[PDB]
């Protein structure tokens, strides 16, 4: 969140781990830019159930 | 006291020319500027063109621009429009207003039978 | 004690000072813009 | 514009644009309205203009009173029914209708 500007960046990789987040290198490339030019300072995951 | 007589309509192919007139008789002296607007059947007034007849400046439709002149014979006592490359969209009836300031669109007034102009 | 407004009732035989007109007023407001312009292009030459 | 139902001048409607791309070279050569007068920015050259949010008065008067619309005038309908800023930065569009 800079520039009053939202940064996604995203990228996603089949593993074959049963539990930890896997070493390696991955490169993230940009998902979208949205403009809000909000005040973040908290956020939350959702998820279901 | 004033009175606005228009005249030199008619039929023309597009592309061609007319040469509108409006004679003014009594004491227009008051009246400093004139203006011819049209109006077609279904669509509401619009002023084609303006005229201060002191100063000479001159106003014109966007559209009308290029192909209309105004200009004023004092002699006559006329004021005429020119209308050069004629368009469909030009057809309606023509009609000639006066008044003694320009700020606003009514006190011209004294507009008379109007002149038949149809593009085809 | 009097009614604060009044009706036009507009007519097809209105003059052109009392005939009705439509008017819508854009007013821009700017402090990230959000609403750009068109900015035109040509062909490419090699 | 093009919008059937217009609110009374006392009850002006208005609409929020964003988020969008205006084009107001079509608007400005269209004579098919009597009334283009923009104030803070040139008629033209709109296209290289760029603003956070628009903002869409819309309402309908008579003829007669398309005068008062503008900054630094007095009217009854100005003054009683739309009262706009002194030093607004916009337009003002307006067709017989
Ligand atoms: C809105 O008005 C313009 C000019 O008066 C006209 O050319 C256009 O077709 C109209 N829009 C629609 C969607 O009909």
């Amino acid at each position: 969140n800079i520039d009053g500007y939202f940064k996604i960046y995203s990228k996603h990789t089949p593993i074959n781990l049963v539990r930890d987040l896997p070493q390696g290198f991955s490169a993230l490339e940009p998902l979208v830019d949205l403009p809000i030019g909000i005040n973040i300072t908290r956020f939350q995951t959702l998820l279901a159930l | 006291q004033v009175q606005l007589v228009e005249s030199g309509g008619g039929s023309v192919q597009a592309g061609g020319s007319l040469r509108l007139s409006c004679a003014a008789s009594g004491y227009t002296i008051n009246t400093d500027a004139v203006a011819w607007f049209r109006q077609a059947p279904g669509k509401g007034d619009e002023r084609v063109a303006v005229i201060y007849t002191g100063s000479g400046n001159t106003n014109y439709a966007d559209s009308v621009k290029g192909r209309f002149t105004i200009s004023q014979d004092n002699a006559k006592n006329t004021v005429y429009l020119q209308m050069n490359s004629l368009k469909p969209e030009d057809t309606a009836l023509y009609y000639c207003a006066s008044g003694y300031y320009g700020a606003s669109g009514y006190d011209f007034n004294n507009w008379g039978q109007g002149t038949q102009v149809t593009v085809s | 004690c009097y009614f604060p407004l009044q009706s036009y009732g507009f007519q097809p035989t209105n003059g052109v000072g009392y005939q009705p007109y439509r008017v819508v007023v854009l007013s821009f407001e700017l402090l990230p813009a959000t609403v750009c312009g068109p900015k035109k292009s040509t062909n490419l030459v090699k | 514009f093009n919008a059937t139902r217009f609110a009374s001048v006392y009850a002006w409607n208005r609409k929020r644009i964003s988020n969008c791309v205006a084009d107001y070279s079509v608007l400005y050569n269209s004579a098919s309205f009597s009334t283009f007068k923009c104030y803070g920015v040139s008629p033209t050259k709109l296209n290289d203009l760029c603003f956070t949010n628009v903002y869409a008065d819309s309402f309908v008067i008579r003829g007669d009173e398309v005068r008062q619309i503008a900054p630094g005038q007095t009217g009854k309908i100005a003054d009683y029914n739309y009262k706009l800023p002194d030093d607004f930065t916009g337009c003002v569009i307006a067709w017989n209708s």
